[PDB]
């Protein structure tokens, strides 16, 4: 009745599970046991939200489990036991299997495969957890039992891919859990959680295992982010060398992101941006991905004011994002005109919203780019232009306070001019004829090196594929 | 049919209450005259759905605000009963002529036909819903090419009548597709006609200006807006795209255009600037300028979205040319050819600069207008590296996703 | 719902088994989707985001303003005071 | 946090060590402290004295140097140990301004060079000047000699090769990498 | 001027006309233009292709 869903279910992560089961028997690999697992892990959250919760118990109770079984059913006893479906038949066989792991084989100890069944079963509790959408006590239970396991045994390669994603969980569960209110048990419990995570990522480094290596270093970004230790994480981002090669597309994406946070704070605007550009482009476009992508266009919006830039007014209108982005469209619009009597009403206005991003320490920095930017109009629309004239614009109080923003702004750069003191203006040395210049030289260069190295990503990829058709039968 | 066009474009100036007092008046009786007459009851509900707390606003079948300047848009209960008693007896008896026709043999051509008749019949009233159906009937059964081209553009003319760009934009595109098929050059004119009027409510009036060109050598009246407007849009299009040259030998590439003459006070408007612009008058060309605003933009259905984009956009053009033919000039002159005073010119051009748009600086201890604008070898240059950036960007993205899968 | 133009990223990645939880787990690390959340925070619907034609909803290709002057007003303004310095010089 | 980790002392405390990360004139550090206060105490104990060093960090990334100058000025009447990074700050300024006016001028008299580097006598002007290494002869400073040996110092650092980037040298790179 | 029909260019911040008789607009450096504009078309037909592979 009951039951027979949960067969159903149970059925389907078998196949999965067993396919991969022979892969990793001829000798280990990885991105083909990803392809599996990797549809899998959808699958077990669609199963597991529509259909019941002792679904899960079913198949962990039904394999052998070395303390798994236990830990599982403390959870649901607590919301209305179920102890239906744990008599035999769900409790004697070890589900149907050839020799891999099968219900006579491993009764009999011949074999005790139980070693890639254990890492799914965290897996499918972890999911669970984050699927019914409750944190607390729950979540410090699934990362108790999980994270010792794993560590008294030196995990094969393949075990090794999958034990990132339940990483990636536990950390999740506590830092929201840490955001959703003040405590001080939840407070001491984050020095706990610090450490783990870079001595998981020590262990990544060893097998030079490269999936598992760059998903944990996301994790530690992350954290730093939320700390307000990016003192400690320019150090980090200095040490590394991330691999591009076996890692997903969705690993890709919030790597690039969480260089850009680190580098706006360094005043590095210049790398972020082509940062920021680069980790939508991995990113899919999807409503799955939504808070994602969102983030990452404020970040970039912003990004582009702090350079003096300016995004587009036309970024805004063709998103489907008017309304999380509506400040930063204020912003665009402030920056622009050169308003300081704007600005400081718009980020005082919205000044919560950009505190939940943990954007708001950004825009407060862009009350100097309102002037530099102000100034930057002033020059192209003015040759020649008197230091009073200036004043009214902008709402400025003496001729001799405007000298000094200018005499600062074009030590950046940026306006292009020089101060006349002895006769009150200030004359703009733009007249380019730069095509005389072996300036040209220079980017024309940089974009035939660009070029020769999408080439070389070309020859990688293509002829890797071509091997392996020679290799396999279909003849 | 033919008497939907006129009641819109009198129906605009009551949706408008920036236009004149007296032209908005003499709109109104027309339009009344035609409700009665003409069954234009069921587009006078949709004007009071196109406010609701908006001016222009009266309605006492709706919702009432005297506070509009328009009083004259003001529903009467003879109207509300006046719209029931010939929408239903209208309805009923036409379409038990059709029913017979459908009981008798013959329906390749004779029902298919008779389709069309109940289809023209609510486009005139301004149903569009009841309109598509009925016509949606016709298509259905297998006719002339020709015939179904004639359909689509009939059920087009819906969407300006409600002055909803996104039911044209649709259908435009239906029409496109059989355009080829039938290859009749009779519906081809008016395609062009009736696509260039959707170009010309949005922002590409480039794409306008190829296809108003070809309305002017050959128009095609029925369902489309009379030619002395057409006038009106080619030069609308022509200001806007074109440079002196060019501008003259189009307007002499149509004689019908100076043939015509103003006969029209918004043809009128246009057609004086025009002029002014390639014979390079700049003294009378500053009031022009206003007069189009007046006269034409915010009159028209389509120029009243572009009311603020026009303004903005002819000035750039005036100055550009003067400037670009100039190393220098001084400030106080070049105020004087358009007939500003000095403080006021800086204000238009100072927002044309920094979008560089018009490649210039101002001294204002000289009083003189630098130029510095490149046009040889680094302008090509300058501009060459943004399509190859472009380049680079769309391999960028596309490499990653390949490789990936 | 995507960041501008959506046919140019919807080529770009379509629906995969594969990815299709990563998606998720992505928004959810972030922590909301971010477009659900501002309507009840303000609690009122936007008058922000009807500040311009095309900030509500744009079925047009973008104008460039943001600003929204009538200058007509202005011009006409400036024709006759003009007039009016030469006249009374 | 909400049991003796949040102290009065602490507020205190974090105001004083935001000025000692400034007076090293490292932005970079000051930004990556002030994230972590958001999390902990400035809305909380809210600022009125953690304030000031932030809006000090505004007026010279800024570069307005009246605001600046003034703040400071007011940062004297508090007398109690925040004085001791005050004094570092206006000496700082000093130099900020003297790198600025490179760009700026090549010619300003000796009056106008007094107001700028926020000195009220003649003599200090004439003393930073020897230091600073400007030549400034019969009152006239040249600033394009000083840009110069700031624009010399960058090219003598050996990488020195491909930072001028040989003509011949881009053309050998292009073809070998057709011919790798 | 505006014609080109002698380019030059009408100063009148002295009250000079500048007498250009040179070529503008460079035949080489047009061509790529269009060569750049035919890529830009050929790489989104390529990406209609790779939409198989997505």
């Amino acid at each position: 009745l009951h039951h027979s869903e949960k067969k159903y279910a149970e059925e389907d992560q078998v196949q999965e599970l067993l396919k991969v089961l022979n892969e990793i028997s001829k000798t280990t690999l990885t991105l083909d046991p990803r392809y599996i697992w990797r549809s899998l892990k959808d699958l077990s959250s669609l199963r597991n939200q529509e259909l019941l919760n002792a679904e899960t118990l079913c198949f962990t109770v039904n394999v052998l489990y070395p303390d798994s079984s236990s830990f599982k059913k403390n959870l649901l006893k607590f919301i209305t036991s179920n102890h239906k479906s744990s008599v035999p038949g769900s409790a004697e066989l070890r589900n149907s299997y050839p020799a891999s792991f099968y219900s006579v084989n491993t009764e009999k100890k011949t074999i005790e495969v139980t070693a890639e069944i254990n890492c799914f079963m965290h897996l499918l509790v972890q999911l669970f957890l984050w699927d019914s959408k409750e944190l607390e006590q729950l979540v410090e239970f699934n990362r108790k039992v999980v994270i010792p396991n794993l560590l008294c045994y030196y995990n094969l390669r393949s075990l090794n891919l999958i034990n990132a994603k339940l990483w990636f969980y536990i950390y999740l569960s506590h830092e929201t859990l840490a955001r959703s209110s003040e405590e001080i048990n939840s407070d001491n419990q984050n020095i706990i959680l610090r450490s783990t995570m870079m001595k998981f990522l020590k262990i990544a480094s060893l097998k030079h295992d490269n999936e598992t290596k760059a998903m944990l270093i996301n994790l530690i970004l992350r954290d730093f982010l939320n700390n307000g230790e990016v003192d400690s994480a320019s150090d980090f981002i200095s040490k590394l060398e991330y691999p591009h090669t076996d890692v997903s597309s969705s690993l890709e994406a919030r790597y690039f992101f969480y260089l850009s946070k680190i580098n706006a704070i360094q005043l590095d605007y210049s790398t972020a941006n082509e940062y920021i550009i680069a980790a939508i482009r991995k990113a899919p476009h999807n409503s799955k991905s939504l808070g994602f992508l969102q983030q990452s266009n404020k970040l970039h919006c912003c990004i582009q004011l702090l350079m003096g830039d300016i995004p587009e007014l036309s970024f805004f209108h063709q998103s489907n994002m008017q309304k999380s982005l509506l400040p930063y469209y204020h912003l665009t619009k402030a920056v622009k005109l050169g308003d300081l009597k704007k600005f400081t009403s718009t980020i005082t206005k919205y000044k919560q919203l950009l505190l939940k991003d943990d954007t708001y320490q950004l825009c407060v920095r862009l009350r100097s780019n309102v002037i530099k930017t102000g100034i930057r109009i002033i020059s192209l629309t003015y040759k020649k232009i008197s230091l009073r004239d200036i004043c009214l614009k902008l709402n400025l109080d003496s001729e001799q306070t405007v000298e000094y923003m200018v005499s600062r702004a074009i030590r950046d750069g940026v306006i292009e001019a020089k101060i006349n003191h002895e006769d009150g203006f200030i004359e703009t040395t733009e007249l380019l004829n730069i095509y005389d210049s072996e300036d040209p030289q220079q980017v024309f260069d940089e974009r035939i090196k660009f070029a020769n190295q999408l080439h070389d990503e070309y020859l990688v990829s293509m002829r890797y594929p071509e091997d392996k058709k020679t290799q396999q039968n279909e003849k | 049919r033919v008497p939907n066009y006129e009641v819109s474009e009198k129906a605009f100036l009551l949706t408008q209450s920036k236009v004149s007092i007296e032209q908005r008046k003499e709109a109104a009786e027309f339009v009344l005259a035609k409700i009665k007459e003409e069954e234009m009851a069921p587009y006078y509900k949709y004007l009071c759905e196109e406010y609701l707390v908006n001016n222009g606003q009266s309605d006492l079948e709706h919702d009432e605000k005297s506070d509009s300047l328009n009083e004259w848009i003001k529903f009467d209960q003879e109207l509300y009963n006046e719209l029931c008693k010939k929408n239903e007896s209208k309805i009923k008896e036409l379409n038990e002529k059709i029913q017979k026709l459908e009981e008798d043999d013959e329906g390749e051509l004779e029902q298919a036909q008779a389709w069309i008749n109940l289809g023209e019949y609510y486009a005139q009233i301004g149903d569009k819903d009841n309109a598509e159906k009925t016509l949606g009937k016709s298509l259905s059964k297998a006719i002339s090419t020709g015939a179904k081209i004639d359909v689509m553009l009939t059920i087009a003319r819906l969407g300006f009548f409600y002055n909803d760009q996104l039911y044209v934009k649709e259908k435009l595109e239906a029409v496109n597709s059989m355009i080829e098929k039938g290859g009749d050059w009779e519906r081809r004119n008016r395609y062009k006609t009736y696509y260039g009027i959707h170009c010309l409510a949005v922002r590409n009036f480039k794409e306008a200006a190829k296809l108003l060109v070809d309305s002017l050598a050959t128009f095609t009246s029925i369902e489309l807006t009379s030619y002395e407007s057409i006038a009106t849009y080619a030069s609308v299009t022509g200001l806007f795209t074109l440079e002196r040259t060019d501008l003259k030998s189009k307007v002499i590439d149509s004689p019908e255009l100076l043939s015509l003459i103003s006969t029209t006070a918004a043809l009128q408007s246009i057609s004086s600037l025009t002029i002014s612009l390639y014979a390079s008058d700049y003294a009378s060309y500053f009031p022009y300028l206003l007069e189009t605003y007046a006269n034409v933009l915010i009159p028209c259905k389509y120029l009243n979205r572009h009311a603020d984009f026009f303004v903005r956009e002819m000035r750039r053009k005036v100055y550009a040319q003067l400037l670009e033919s100039y190393k220098t000039l001084s400030l106080k002159s070049m105020a004087s050819a358009f007939g500003v005073s000095v403080a006021f010119l800086d204000n238009d051009l100072g927002k044309f600069i920094p979008n560089k748009q018009l490649n210039c600086v101002i001294d204002r201890v000289n009083g003189i207008v630098e130029t510095n604008r490149p046009d040889n070898k680094n302008a090509q240059y300058h501009l060459l590296v943004k399509q190859g950036d472009g380049l680079l960007t769309k391999l960028q993205k596309y490499g990653a996703a390949v490789r990936l899968t | 719902m995507s960041t501008d133009v959506a046919a140019a990223q919807a080529q770009s990645k379509i629906d995969l088994t594969k990815k299709k939880n990563e998606e998720i787990n992505k928004k959810s690390l972030e922590e909301d989707d971010e477009f659900e959340d501002f309507p009840i925070d303000t609690w009122a619907n936007g008058e922000t985001i009807k500040s311009n034609a095309v900030t509500q909803t744009n079925i047009w290709e973008e104008n460039w303003d943001d600003v929204e002057v009538d200058d007509d007003f202005t011009n006409e303004l400036k024709a006759e005071l003009d007039r009016y310095k030469r006249e009374n010089q | 946090n909400h049991k003796l980790s949040e102290s009065d002392k602490k507020s205190k405390l974090i105001s004083l060590y935001l000025l000692n990360l400034l007076s090293q004139n490292n932005t970079t550090k000051f930004h990556s402290e002030l994230q972590y206060l958001d999390k902990h105490i400035k809305n909380l104990e809210d600022d009125s004295l953690l304030s000031y060093p932030i809006k000090l960090d505004r007026w010279l990334m800024e570069g307005s140097y009246q605001k600046a100058w003034d703040l400071l000025q007011s940062g004297s009447q508090n007398i109690s140990e925040f004085d001791s990074f005050t004094d570092i700050l206006k000496s700082a300024i000093r130099d900020e301004i003297a790198k600025n006016t490179e760009l700026s001028y090549d010619f300003l008299p000796l009056s106008n060079i007094k107001a700028l580097l926020f000195f009220n006598n003649e003599k200090e002007t004439e003393k930073f000047a020897l230091e600073r290494n400007w030549p400034i002869v019969n009152s006239k400073v040249y600033f394009n000699n000083q840009s110069k040996e700031k624009a010399d110092y960058e090219d003598e650092m050996m990488h020195e090769e491909d930072q001028k980037t040989n003509i011949i040298e881009k053309a050998m790179d292009y073809a070998i990498s057709i011919e790798n | 001027i505006l014609d080109k029909i002698f380019y030059g260019v009408l100063d009148q911040g002295n009250g000079w006309l500048y007498v250009y008789e040179t070529p503008n607009q460079d035949a080489t450096y047009d061509s790529a233009l269009e060569l750049v504009g035919q890529l830009n078309k050929v790489v989104d037909q390529l990406f209609e292709k790779a939409s198989v592979l997505y």
